[PDB]
């Protein structure tokens, strides 16, 4: 019985799309991962235990002799002493702080935990923050809304088996986030030739012209979408839609209007 | 007999796990039965506030982030909404593509809910270690269709993996499970636990295929990106080779629904037949889904192949039409400012005001949606009753089937067991329809590949987008002023189901369903979870 590294996964201000994205991994599948690779010791979406029993499972993991790695999904709502976001009667900011204190490493899955995300968008009624900002601690960021499971699992496996991957200025591993979406887009030749769709109904759109005039943020977005695809089959520009810039910090405010470049 | 303790006193379960989002459940218990209940949503994000003043075209991208479990459905609702506000009629191909993506979402979402969210309330995974895999194989061979995954050898490998995992001492997501050590409320034979655990693992793989199928049309999953005002952007979604692969994947998923999901669900139902008497409510609402004419919200309501309607007081003889003018939301018992009660969603107000934990006067971040003063249950059960009542041929066939298999009357469906069975029933029906719907779109797409219509942004307008998402009646409501979002309101299926009391002090569906719940063991109150989970709760959705 080889010991499997303990992973604690917290849900804060999230939509669950990151947990969903994670379970779409096929290298390995999620069953192989939690049966052979890691010991996933707290995960609200799928754990058997509930209530006090779940809280005790969390505390057992946090007190584990072998330590643990922390995965955080979602931003942290900080207005009113953090009371607008609570689990087991405790502000999410308090519990995340406690769990971060002794973590071997923190992986922020998704743009929300990395940078604050959707609830941080103006006027930010819950005064939500990304984890690094709220806790003042260093995070490995795996952003996108949600990130590809390839990026999340690859980072988890890299951290357990080698160490911290090389990160860019926004804390994203360069293994996945080193290249612009646009530099790998199959419609680049159209961009270069100034062959743009003026609308989604146009013959240009039907011919698969570049989506830049329709708001495509691929030229300012670092992600590996066109290279690795999603779900082994597709990606947004291949489905004829512009990139929203969803792996960029604060994209809700910097990349909008999504259908414009202004 | 149904196990029940003598416990008198409060029970709080927070967090409710195996749902999306953050839910606290408080109950008062007397002689081992729930006598009062509160459904307390514990996170606010405030998408409605965030949308104010933004581009109506942006709405769907924000609102899709209401939730990633029921991914897509909010982008769809927002697109239908803005489509209605600009008065654009989407092309035939866009209607078909949008409805096919919804269908794919039903299959993914329901499969994952039954196995990965709900099953652990009924299946004692550790008891599966006690089964003889040979006896388990014969059992499965006798009830369900024949399949290699149900052989002695496949079931033994599953049992071998589980045993090595349990003996490692790192139980992971099973740590402190309510079934550890046995539990009076868990009735399944060990062989059945093994079979269901095998399929639980299988389903982890099959849900990947269901999401791949969806992504062929949707761009990616989670969070699709193929819908635009006026229709869809995905021209490749209409061509032959992708639709052939879409079909092929949906067929694999549907084989698994028919070989594993439905047979497991029926086995569980057979053993927990007493749960046909627990967790019933009386009123049902649906906006319908899978319309042949989505030119307007009126037409969606009228032509939804899974029909729309309102049943009141369990009266299956009187399905009324949906009056969209009669929907409103109260906040009396919610964490919002005073004076926000009785608001139609076009006049919706979202002014957060927190008080404190377990304040019986204000205890949820969900608003309380009401229909003419009545709470409404939404979701698979609501759709199933409405479809059955109206004589929808597929729903009449599969329902009467399920009822005959189980030897229970149609009245047993007003229950937690009913609610659970309804979810399977409609999955089987979506599956039976997939090939016809795919063929329709393939044929249409080859003849003419129009996918988006032209449209103009009006200075001032309003619109509504309706869908029946996997959890029920979803509506997005926009007021446009100066070509911008003046007001944008979501009223979500889990808001209908799991909101708090309305302004008259009246329990929401989940709160009412909880009354009369037996508690065999107040330390491990799995019965609360069986009823809550059967609603397929989503607090991210409910509160937004
Ligand atoms: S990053 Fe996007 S998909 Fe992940 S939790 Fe945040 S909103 Fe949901
Ligand atoms: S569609 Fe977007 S990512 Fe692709 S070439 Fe055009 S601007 Fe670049
Ligand atoms: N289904 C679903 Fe999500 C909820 N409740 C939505 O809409
Ligand atoms: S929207 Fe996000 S998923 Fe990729 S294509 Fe653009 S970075
Ligand atoms: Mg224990
Ligand atoms: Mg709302
Ligand atoms: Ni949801």
């Amino acid at each position: 019985a080889k010991h499997r590294p303990s992973v604690v996964w917290l849900h804060n201000a999230e939509c669950g799309g990151c947990t969903e994205a994670a379970i779409r991994t096929i290298k390995p599948y999620i069953d192989a991962l939690i049966l052979d690779t890691i010991s996933l010791d707290y995960q609200e979406t799928i754990m058997a235990a509930a209530g006090e029993a779940a809280e005790a499972a969390l505390h057992q993991a946090l007190e584990g002799k072998d330590g643990y790695y922390l995965v955080v999904e979602g931003g942290l709502p900080t207005i009113d002493g953090g009371q607008w976001g609570m689990v087991a009667g405790h502000p999410m900011i308090e519990t995340t702080k406690k769990a971060a204190a002794k973590a071997k490493g923190i992986i922020c899955i998704g743009t929300c935990s990395a940078y604050g995300g959707v609830q941080k968008a103006k006027p930010n009624p819950s005064q939500a923050k990304g984890v690094s900002e709220a806790l003042g601690v260093k995070t490995i960021n795996i952003p996108g809304c949600p990130p590809n499971p390839i990026n999340f699992v690859g980072a988890v496996v890299h951290v357990l088996t080698k160490g911290i991957p090389d990160l860019d200025e926004n804390g994203r591993p360069k293994l996945f986030y080193g290249e612009l979406v646009h530099d790998n887009c199959p419609r680049l030749p159209h961009f270069e030739a100034s062959e743009f769709a003026p609308s989604f109904d146009s013959e240009e759109a039907k011919k698969g012209f570049c989506l830049y005039e329709l708001g495509c943020k691929g030229p300012v977005t670092y992600n590996n979408c066109p290279k690795v695809l999603f779900n082994q089959v597709n990606w947004p520009v291949q489905a004829g839609h512009p990139c929203l810039g969803c792996s960029e910090p604060d994209f809700w405010d910097t990349m909008t209007p999504f259908y414009e470049q202004g | 007999p149904t196990p029940q303790s003598t416990f008198t006193g409060p029970i709080v379960v927070d967090p409710i796990t195996r749902i999306e989002g953050h839910l606290r459940i408080m109950v008062e218990v007397e002689n081992g039965k729930v006598k009062d209940a509160w459904s307390s949503s514990q996170l606010f994000r405030g998408l409605e506030i965030i949308l104010k003043g933004r581009d109506p075209r942006d709405a769907q991208h924000f609102t899709q982030r209401a939730c990633g479990v029921c991914t897509y459905v909010h982008a769809l609702a927002s697109s239908r909404c803005v489509d209605d506000a600009v008065k654009v009629s989407i092309p035939a191909n866009a209607r078909m593509m949008r409805n096919l993506v919804m269908a794919s979402q039903y299959l993914h979402d329901h499969l994952v809910h039954f196995y990965h969210l709900h099953a652990l309330d009924w299946v004692d995974v550790t008891a599966a270690l006690k089964a003889d895999p040979n006896k388990a194989a014969k059992l499965a061979a006798s009830i369900a269709p024949a399949r290699p995954g149900n052989s002695a050898k496949a079931l033994k490998a599953v049992q071998d993996k589980l045993k090595a995992f349990v003996e490692s001492g790192q139980l992971g997501i099973f740590t402190n499970a309510y079934f550890l050590g046995g539990h009076k409320a868990y009735y399944l034979p060990p062989e059945v636990d093994l079979i269901a655990t095998a399929h639980y693992l299988e389903a982890l793989h099959m849900q990947v295929k269901a999401a791949s199928a969806m992504a062929i049309l949707g761009g990616k999953n989670p969070h699709t990106q193929f819908t635009v005002v006026g229709g869809c952007s995905n021209y490749q979604g209409l061509t032959k080779d992708p639709l052939a692969n879409y079909l092929a994947l949906s067929k694999e998923v549907c084989q698994f629904v028919n070989e594993c999901y439905i047979p497991d669900l029926l086995a569980v139902a057979g053993f927990y037949k007493d749960w046909g008497g627990i967790g019933g409510t009386s009123n049902y609402l649906a906006f319908g889904e899978f319309a042949t004419d989505d030119s307007s919200p009126e037409k969606h309501l009228a032509t939804s192949q899974f029909p729309s309607g309102v049943i009141t007081g369990r009266d299956l003889g009187k399905v009324d039409n949906v009056d969209l003018g009669a929907i409103y939301e109260d906040v009396k018992y919610s964490w919002y400012a005073p004076g926000g009660d009785g608001k139609h969603p076009y006049d919706g107000v979202t002014d957060p005001k927190y008080t404190k934990l377990d304040d019986k006067d204000h205890y949820s971040w969900m608003k309380a949606p009401r229909y003419k003063g009545k709470a409404m249950e939404v979701g698979p059960l609501a759709r199933t009753f409405i479809a059955y009542a109206k004589g929808q041929p597929d729903f009449k066939k599969v329902v009467d089937m399920v009822l005959g298999k189980l030897s229970v009357p149609a009245t047993a469906l007003h229950s937690t067991l009913g609610r659970t069975a309804a979810r399977g029933i409609e999955t089987a029906i979506v599956c039976a329809n997939m090939e016809k719907w795919i063929k329709e779109m393939a044929d249409s797409g080859a003849k003419d590949n129009t996918l988006c219509a032209k449209w103009e942004m009006p200075e001032e307008s309003k619109g509504v987008g309706l869908a029946d998402a996997p959890r029920g009646a979803l509506s997005h409501w926009i007021r446009i002023k100066g070509k911008k979002i003046d007001n944008f309101q979501l009223v979500v299926p889990s808001t209908w189901n799991l909101g708090p009391r309305g302004a008259q002090g009246d329990k929401s569906p989940v709160e009412e369903a909880l009354i009369g719940t037996p508690i065999a063991d107040p330390k491990r109150p799995v019965e609360i979870l069986r009823t809550v989970h059967a609603f397929d709760p989503c607090i991210a959705c409910g509160v937004h």
